[PDB]
């Protein structure tokens, strides 16, 4: 299970940029 | 040494009246050129060097022409020993000086790994080398190769 | 007995300096020989080599085993053959920044290099000048940093502090001899000094690859397939594929945005067509059976840029005809446009961008040999003037300013002596020794001085 | 010779046509443009080979349930079962087809395996059809310059 | 044509001056003399 969860694990590393 | 046809009767007769013959009719040849060849060899290339600096800061002088024609026998042994080099010494003099160049040292600068090192330099200092410090990264070229040249020589 | 087994370890170090790259190129056959004869597996969940008549099992066992110790061999030649020379290098750059600009006395560095923080530990050792062919480095920032910041502040950073102090005492009517014990040379040697060159050589990326290299053989033992990543040596190592592969490694930079660009160009399609072809993406096989549409945003992308891009003719080519109403003449205007703009503007630009490298690359070679050919690289009069006299630029590169003959100059002065010196010889020593460089000869030269 | 063995055969009269390019020089301004590199053509089509190979051996560790080129169906034949028939495989159909290898082989809807398998066709298309024949004629088109 | 256009620029600003049109072998007679002349002499800057 890795063809949809791929785009989802990248975009949330950006929360971090997100809060600032 | 006669089958050479290099020494004639004379210099025949001098360098076997200049051998040891210690009774027993046998010299150890290795000695005998390390006692007559070494100060010989420093000696003929300093005359090399004056007579060379003669020449070129003296042309147009027959009487010294003549001279350079009898003393090219010994001249073409030093050839490949002597540099020269235009330095800029006195104010707005160009100066032509000389120096002794090693045998080691050119023996390893002819390296295909020098060679290639060498070329790569002038490639990539004629397209994105500078014109204010050319002379700034030939002498760090110069050094790091002269530094391989060393550690080849000491392998 | 100590003797002995020194001048063996120097024999054989130098053996391994000698043959680095003939143990390449070795290395190199041994990979070659093992991804030939990894051509004979066969699968049964199991990988099986049953394909000849013997004598190809276990040579490939052997043929592993030589070849990692043939990559310990290389790495360890290199660390004999290179390391010297970056090490050389570090030294050299760190001391003429020390003299020349102060740098850890009054330029103190950024925390954005490494190397200038890194560099900070070798100061204040004891041979922090192993390989420059010189030592008074010190002495003479000393000399120049000594009244206009501490005598003892300077001393301090730059080690020898204590040494100098019983240097200076023992100047007296007090000085032993130092002995020598075998076998407790572990004190005498510099754990500072070394830790330091660990690091340098651990930076270096050329060991790193080598590292690279040895680990991926390794781990060929415990899978006989790591072999094949032996093969990017023909790239990534010898230079007789760098005509070829600097075409492409020449733009880099505008093929990863040529790339981004049909990315996005691509994402524009697919929004279009999520936005307005909904029942023509029905991939549906045996009929019946539809799947694979443009039901989601990401699906459809996917299947854009994975089926639309190497189609060949375009995307019309993979969907429904279109026959429908209201959409006859946009749909075909949708496909003629993604052909004429994704697969042949797009990728001619890929193919513009690779043909031009060979250009500019042989443009550069060129114009390295004409400004070789026409110009002196030292005093640069030009090719008109010396073509006076008969053979004249030839004879003025080849015996007046040759390169060679300069570095053979440099070479002799370095090696020579310090106080045997001649004028013209010191003078120029002392020009080398402040860095200046006036007694190269600018645009003058034998010829134009005189007649 | 030929022209001798042309009497026992009359068919090795078709390599006297060879004559017409190793013989008058009516045809060097374009045989030059592909004979001047030569080296660099070679070495590209080794270079081609290793890439090949190396996407070669990441198929048959990694995909296994894709060759599956059977005809009329349960004749499972020209798999991946074998090193060197996956590298002919690869060599002979992917290079050729025109769009990669990710059109010649079953379609990656598995799991584990359904974006792996598109990066590796996707990548194999760009770096062995797009970038790997652009240097192949760019070393033909700057041979005439 | 783009890299011809770039080259035939960078040429033009390293052979002549932009203000005076010299040339450089003239001003490359006293040493490092052209690259004076357009930083002291002819400054764009400086006309600015
Ligand atoms: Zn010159
Ligand atoms: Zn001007």
């Amino acid at each position: 299970m890795t063809v949809k969860d791929m785009v989802l694990a990248f975009f949330s590393s950006y929360w971090s940029v997100f809060v600032t | 040494m006669e089958s050479h046809k290099h020494y004639t009767q004379s210099e025949t007769e001098f360098l076997l009246s200049c051998a040891e013959t210690d009774e027993n009719e046998t010299l150890d040849y290795e000695e005998f050129v390390k006692r007559f060849h070494e100060p010989a060899k420093d000696i003929g290339f300093n005359v090399a060097v004056l007579l060379t600096n003669l020449s070129e800061h003296m042309p147009n002088d027959t009487r010294l022409q003549t001279f350079l024609e009898l003393a090219e026998s010994v001249l073409n042994y030093f050839q490949p020993f002597l540099g020269r080099i235009e330095i800029m010494g006195s104010a707005k003099r160009i100066e032509r000086v000389y120096f002794e160049i090693s045998e080691s040292s050119r023996t390893q600068w002819e390296k295909p790994q020098v060679k290639e090192s060498k070329r790569q330099f002038i490639f990539d200092v004629v397209n994105e080398g500078g014109e204010k410090e050319k002379m700034e990264l030939f002498v760090n070229f110069c050094e790091d190769t002269i530094f391989e040249m060393q550690l080849a020589a000491q392998i | 007995f100590w003797k002995k087994i020194i001048a063996y370890q120097q024999k054989l170090l130098n053996y391994f300096a000698r043959n680095f790259y003939n143990m390449r190129m070795l290395a190199l056959f041994v990979a070659f020989a093992i991804n030939f004869i990894l051509l004979f597996y066969k699968v049964s969940v199991h990988y099986v080599l049953e394909e000849s008549s013997g004598y190809m099992e276990p040579t490939l066992r052997i043929l592993a085993i030589l070849h990692t110790i043939i990559s310990f061999f290389c790495i360890i030649g290199y660390y004999c053959l290179k390391v010297p020379l970056v090490i050389f290098k570090r030294e050299k750059e760190v001391a003429r920044k020390l003299e020349f600009d102060g740098l850890y006395i009054t330029e103190q560095p950024s925390e954005d290099d490494i190397k200038g923080q890194w560099d900070r530990l070798v100061i204040n050792t004891q041979s922090f000048p192993n390989n420059y062919w010189d030592k008074f480095v010190k002495r003479k920032v000393m000399d120049k940093y000594g009244e206009f910041y501490g005598r003892d502040r300077i001393s301090e950073l730059l080690g020898m502090d204590k040494a100098a102090l019983d240097f200076s005492d023992a100047r007296e009517k007090k000085k032993p001899k130092k002995d020598s014990s075998l076998s407790a040379v572990l004190n005498s040697i510099d754990v500072k000094y070394q830790m330091w060159k660990l690091g340098v050589v651990f930076t270096d990326n050329s060991f790193l690859y080598l590292a690279w290299y040895m680990t991926m053989s390794v781990l060929g033992h415990y899978n006989n397939f790591f072999f094949a990543a032996h093969l990017l040596d023909i790239a990534m190592g010898f230079k007789t594929l760098r005509t070829i592969l600097s075409s492409v490694t020449h733009n880099g930079k505008q093929l990863v945005l040529t790339v981004g660009l049909l990315a996005v160009v691509v994402y524009l399609y697919t929004v279009v067509a999520f936005n307005f072809f909904r029942k023509f993406y029905n991939k549906s096989e045996d009929g019946d059976t539809p799947d694979m549409k443009c039901d989601d945003m990401l699906t459809c992308y996917m299947f854009h840029m994975y089926v639309g891009v190497r189609a060949g003719g375009g995307i019309g080519d993979e969907i429904e005809d279109p026959a429908g109403d209201e959409y006859e003449i946009y749909r075909i205007i949708f496909d003629i446009t993604f052909f004429f703009f994704v697969i042949v503007i797009l990728l001619a630009i890929i193919q513009g961008l690779i043909i031009d490298a060979f250009g500019e690359l042989r443009d550069q070679q060129e114009q390295v040999k004409e400004d070789m050919e026409t110009k002196c690289f030292i005093c640069g009069i030009g090719n008109d003037y010396f073509d006076t006299v008969p053979h004249g630029f030839e004879t003025h590169t080849l015996q007046e300013h040759n390169l060679a003959n300069y570095l053979f100059f440099l070479m002799y002065l370095i090696n020579k002596d310090e106080t045997e010196h001649t004028g013209q010889e010191s003078y120029v020593w002392k020009m080398y020794q402040e860095r200046c460089w006036e007694f190269f000869p600018a645009g003058d030269c034998f010829r134009k001085q005189y007649e």
